C-alpha cells in the first residue's frame, strides 16, 4: 500500500512558449541576391515526417500568435540588410523641372523631369533628365513646375539594387531542438479555440513571404469552405482575414515597355531611373474575370451573413487617402502596383455587363513600405512588359446603420497576411521530465514524436524512447540558427543535469526512494495510470513539482552518497 | 600586360556528364575573373561575373570558383545547348585581357 515517488524521462507534455525559430528551404527549388536570403536556410528534408496525435485537443489561438510578429521581426530584418549594401539617393533630392508626357491611353502619369545634379566625384553640376510617375513627384511651389521626390522630405531614400530580385521563395519555419510546432488539420478551423485534430512537426509547410493588402496573393487555400476569422469579431475595429475555397486567377500588367538609363551619383554608384518611352503609352491594369469574382463574394457573404445573422451586406472602397493604404498593392515581377480595386466592393447582395473587371493599376517606385517614417526604397524600373497571372486565395475586410452592415478592403499592419498562413501552427516547449506514484521502491505501436502524448500515463510510458531519441539532435538566419541551437543546447544540459542529480542519469524510467505524498494526489494507481494523461497529471502535480524535486535530491542523492560512505566500513 | 592561358584547349563530353575549364592567370586577380559563352556566327554572353557570381538566367548548372591566378568553370548535367566556345576575361587590371577559349563539342 505504500507508493513511491519515480521519474519518467521523455514524458510527451508540452506547454506554450515563445522561442526563436530557425529557416529551411528547398534547396532544389535558388537564385542568390534574392532579399528573402533563403539560401542561408538549412536544406530541408525530404521526408517531413508528421505525426498526427490521438487523442489530443488543443487550443489554438491566432491573434497571440509569437510566430507571427516573429515572421514580421524577421521579414523586416531581411529587407532591411538586403537594403543596406545599396546607393543612396540622398543628392537626388533636388528641384525638379517637370513637364508632362504627351500621348487605355495615360493623361499626364509620366512626367518628365530635368533637374541639375551636384557630384562629388568632380565639382560638377550636370543637367540631367528622367522620367517619374505622378505618384513619386511631390508639386512645390503652389503652380510652379517645380517638384521633389515623394518622401524626401520625411525619409532617406535608398535605392534598391537592380540585382536583388523579391520573388518569393517559399520559408519554412522549423523550431529548435527540444521544442516543436504543432499544426491543427480541422478542416472549417476558425483560428481559435479547441483544435480536434492536432499533429506534431518539427518544421511548417513553405509559407510564401507575398507582400500585399487588401487581397491575399498566393499562400493556400481552404479545403471545404470559405473560412473568415476575426478575434473578438463583434469589435468593428477588427481585422477580418477570409480564406477561399478556391482561388481567383488575377492577371496585372505593365503594357509598357520603358528603357532605363544611368545617371552617376558618385564613384562606383548610380541612379537608375526610366529613359524614351519606346511603344506608345497604355495605362497599367489588371483583369480579372467577373463570374469567379461573383462566386466568391457569394460565398462569402454567405459566411458573413451566417455570422453577423441576416443583415444586409454591402462592400464598399475603402477611403480615400494615401494610395500605399488605400489601394491594393503587390510587388509582382519586381515593378510595384497599385490597383484602385474598387470594382470588386462596389456592389449590395442583401438577400449587368462584362465578362472581365478591368482594374486601373499605377505604378511607384518610392514606397514607405512596413508604414515605418524615416525610410523609403526607390525600386529601379524593370523595362519589361509583366505578366503576373497571380492566385487571389484571401481577403483582410474590415468594418464601419439601418439593418447594413459595411465592410471595406483593408487591414492593419503586413502580419494580417502571415496569419491566414501561420492559423494553424503553434510552437510548444517540451518538458521531458516528470514524477509519478509507483509501487517499486528502489531498494539499492510506436506512433512518433509525442504520438503517445493523448494516451493515458500507462501505454504512454513504454515509449519515451521516443522522446529521449529526439530533443537535441552572419545575416539574420545565421544569428537565429545559433540561438536556436545554443537554446537546444541548455535545455538539453537541463535534464541531464537534473537526471543526474537524482540519481537516473541512464535511464528512462527510474526509482527514487522518496515515499508518495498523499496530499500531493490522493489518488489510487488506477485512477491515475488508467484515467489521466501525462499533461492532466503534469497540471495537477504542478504545484508540487518544486517539493517533490527538493525531496528526490535531497533524501535519495545526499543521503544515498553518504549511507553509501559509511557502509563500506 | 596580364597574359591568361586556358586548358583544355579542345574539350568533348556526352550530354548529363560534368566538365571543367581552367582558366589561368600570370598574375593574381584575386576573385576578379569572369566567364563568358559564345555561340558559332555569334556574340558571346557572359556566363560568371566575379570568379563565382553567376548572371541572372544561366542555370544554377553552371558553377564556378577558385581565386589568385587558377580559376575553375564547373559545367553539371551538360545539355546540347552548351555546345560551344568558353572564354575567360580579367577584370582586374586593365588592358582585360582574355584567354585563347575552350572548343566544347557535344556528344
Ligand atoms: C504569385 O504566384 C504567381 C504564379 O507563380 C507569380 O507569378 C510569377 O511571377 C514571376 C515573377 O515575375 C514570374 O517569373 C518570371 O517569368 C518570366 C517569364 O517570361 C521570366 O522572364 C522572369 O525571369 C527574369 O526575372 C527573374 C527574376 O528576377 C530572373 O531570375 C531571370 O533571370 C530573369 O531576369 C531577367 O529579367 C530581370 C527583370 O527584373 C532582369 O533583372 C534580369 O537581368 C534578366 O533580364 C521570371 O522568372 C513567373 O513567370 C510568374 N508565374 C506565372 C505562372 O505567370 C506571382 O509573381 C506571385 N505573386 C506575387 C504578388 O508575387
Ligand atoms: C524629355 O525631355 C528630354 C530633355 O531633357 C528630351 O530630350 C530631347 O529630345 C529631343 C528629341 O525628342 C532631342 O532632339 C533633344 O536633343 C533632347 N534633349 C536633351 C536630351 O537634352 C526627351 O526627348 C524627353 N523624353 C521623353 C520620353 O519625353
Ligand atoms: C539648373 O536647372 C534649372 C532648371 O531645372 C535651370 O533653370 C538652371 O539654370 C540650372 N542651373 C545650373 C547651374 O545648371
Ligand atoms: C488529420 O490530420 C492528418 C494529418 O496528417 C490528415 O492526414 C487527416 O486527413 C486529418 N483528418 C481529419 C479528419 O481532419
Ligand atoms: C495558381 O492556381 C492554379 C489553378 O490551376 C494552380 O495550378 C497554380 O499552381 C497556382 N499557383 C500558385 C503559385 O499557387
Ligand atoms: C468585443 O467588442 C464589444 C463591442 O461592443 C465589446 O463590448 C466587448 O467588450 C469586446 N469583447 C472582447 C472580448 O474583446
Ligand atoms: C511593349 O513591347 C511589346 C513587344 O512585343 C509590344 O507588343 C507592346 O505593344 C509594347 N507596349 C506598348 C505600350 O506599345
Ligand atoms: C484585359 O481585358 C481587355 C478587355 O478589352 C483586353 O483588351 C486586354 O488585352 C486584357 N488584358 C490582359 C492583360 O489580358
Ligand atoms: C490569365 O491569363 C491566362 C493565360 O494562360 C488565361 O488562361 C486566363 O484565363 C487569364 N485570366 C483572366 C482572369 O483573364
Ligand atoms: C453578380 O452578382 C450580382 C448581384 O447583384 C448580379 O447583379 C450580377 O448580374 C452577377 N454577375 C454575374 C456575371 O454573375
Ligand atoms: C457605402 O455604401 C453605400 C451603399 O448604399 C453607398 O451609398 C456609399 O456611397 C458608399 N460609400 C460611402 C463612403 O459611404
Ligand atoms: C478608383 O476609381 C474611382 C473611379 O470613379 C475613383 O473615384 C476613385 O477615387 C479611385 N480610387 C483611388 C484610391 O484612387
Ligand atoms: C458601382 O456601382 C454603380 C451601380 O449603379 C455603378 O454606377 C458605378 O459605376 C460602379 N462603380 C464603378 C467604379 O464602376
Amino acid at each position: 500500500e505504500k507508493l513511491w515517488v519515480t521519474v519518467y524521462y521523455g514524458v510527451p507534455v508540452w506547454k506554450d512558449a515563445e522561442t526563436t525559430l530557425f529557416c529551411a528551404s528547398d534547396a532544389k527549388a535558388t537564385e542568390k541576391h534574392n532579399v528573402w536570403a533563403t539560401h542561408a536556410c538549412v536544406p530541408t528534408d525530404p521526408n517531413p515526417q508528421e505525426v498526427v496525435l490521438e487523442n489530443v485537443t488543443e487550443h489554438f489561438n491566432m491573434w497571440k500568435n509569437n510566430m507571427v510578429e516573429q515572421m514580421q521581426t524577421d521579414i523586416i530584418s531581411l529587407w532591411d540588410q538586403s537594403l543596406k549594401p545599396c546607393v543612396k539617393l540622398t543628392p537626388l533630392c533636388v528641384t525638379l523641372n517637370c513637364k508632362d508626357v504627351n500621348a487605355t491611353m495615360e493623361r499626364g502619369e509620366i512626367k518628365n523631369c530635368s533637374f541639375n545634379i551636384t557630384t562629388e566625384l568632380r565639382d560638377k553640376v550636370q543637367k540631367v533628365y528622367a522620367l517619374f510617375y505622378k505618384l513619386d513627384v511631390v508639386p512645390i511651389d503652389n503652380n510652379n513646375t517645380s517638384y521633389r521626390l515623394i518622401s524626401c522630405d520625411t525619409s532617406v531614400i535608398t535605392q534598391a539594387c537592380p540585382k536583388i530580385s523579391f520573388e518569393p521563395i517559399p520559408i519554412h519555419y522549423c523550431a529548435p531542438a527540444g521544442f516543436a510546432i504543432l499544426k491543427c488539420n480541422d478542416k472549417t478551423f476558425n483560428g481559435k479555440g479547441p483544435c480536434k485534430n492536432v499533429s506534431t512537426v518539427q518544421c511548417t509547410h513553405g509559407i510564401r513571404p507575398v507582400v500585399s493588402t487588401q487581397l491575399l496573393l498566393n499562400g493556400s487555400l481552404a479545403e471545404e469552405e470559405v473560412v473568415i476569422r476575426s478575434d473578438n469579431f463583434t469589435n468593428n475595429a477588427k481585422t477580418i482575414i477570409v480564406q477561399l475555397k478556391e482561388s481567383v486567377e488575377i492577371n496585372c500588367t505593365r503594357p509598357n515597355n520603358y528603357t532605363r538609363k544611368s545617371i552617376r551619383i558618385g564613384p562606383g554608384r548610380a541612379f537608375y531611373t526610366m529613359g524614351e518611352i519606346i511603344g506608345d503609352i497604355r495605362q497599367a491594369h489588371c483583369n480579372i474575370s467577373r463570374a469567379k469574382w461573383n462566386d466568391t463574394l457569394k460565398q462569402i457573404v454567405i459566411k458573413l451573413r451566417e455570422q453577423f445573422e441576416n443583415k444586409t451586406i454591402v462592400f464598399n472602397h475603402s477611403s480615400g487617402g494615401d494610395p500605399e493604404i488605400v489601394m491594393h498593392s503587390f510587388n509582382c515581377g519586381g515593378e510595384f502596383f497599385y490597383c484602385n480595386s474598387t470594382q470588386l466592393f462596389n456592389s449590395t447582395w442583401n438577400n449587368t455587363e462584362g465578362n472581365t473587371i478591368t482594374l486601373p493599376c499605377r505604378i511607384k517606385q518610392i514606397i514607405n513600405m512596413w508604414q515605418r517614417v524615416g525610410q523609403a526604397m526607390y525600386a529601379p524600373p524593370i523595362r519589361g512588359q509583366i505578366r503576373c497571372s497571380s492566385n487571389i486565395t484571401g481577403l483582410l475586410l474590415t468594418r464601419d446603420e439601418n439593418g447594413t452592415e459595411i465592410f471595406r478592403p483593408g487591414g492593419g499592419d503586413m502580419r494580417d497576411n502571415w496569419r491566414s498562413e501561420l492559423y494553424k501552427y503553434k510552437v510548444v516547449k517540451i518538458e521531458p521530465l516528470g514524477v509519478a506514484p509507483t509501487r517499486c521502491k528502489r531498494r539499492v505501436v510506436r506512433r512518433g514524436f509525442l504520438g503517445a502524448a493523448g494516451s493515458t500515463m500507462g501505454a504512454a510510458s513504454m515509449t519515451l524512447t521516443v522522446q529521449a531519441r529526439n530533443l537535441l539532435s552572419l545575416g539574420v538566419w545565421g544569428i537565429k540558427q545559433l540561438q536556436a541551437r545554443v537554446l537546444a543546447v541548455e535545455r538539453y544540459l537541463r535534464d541531464q543535469q537534473l537526471l543526474g542529480i537524482w540519481g537516473c542519469s541512464g535511464k528512462l524510467i527510474c526509482t527514487t526512494a522518496v515515499p508518495w505524498n498523499a496530499s500531493w494526489s490522493n489518488k489510487s494507481l488506477d485512477r491515475i495510470w488508467n484515467n489521466m494523461t501525462w499533461m492532466e497529471w503534469e497540471r495537477e502535480i504542478d504545484n508540487y513539482t518544486s517539493e517533490i524535486y527538493t525531496l528526490i535530491e535531497e533524501s535519495q542523492n545526499q543521503q544515498e552518497k553518504n549511507e553509501q560512505e559509511l557502509l563500506c566500513l | 600586360d596580364i597574359q591568361m592561358t586556358q586548358s583544355p584547349s579542345s574539350l568533348s563530353a556526352s550530354v548529363g556528364d560534368t566538365v571543367t575549364i581552367t582558366c589561368r592567370a600570370r598574375h593574381g586577380v584575386g576573385e576578379n575573373l569572369n566567364w563568358y559563352q559564345q555561340k558559332p556566327g555569334k556574340a558571346p554572353k557572359v556566363l560568371i561575373y566575379m570568379a563565382s557570381s553567376r548572371q541572372s538566367g544561366i542555370p544554377s548548372r553552371f558553377r564556378g570558383g577558385g581565386s589568385g591566378t587558377e580559376f575553375t568553370l564547373t559545367i553539371s548535367s551538360l545539355q546540347p545547348e552548351d555546345f560551344g566556345t568558353y572564354h575567360c576575361q580579367q577584370s582586374y587590371s586593365y588592358p582585360w585581357t582574355f584567354g585563347q577559349g575552350t572548343k566544347v563539342e557535344i556528344k
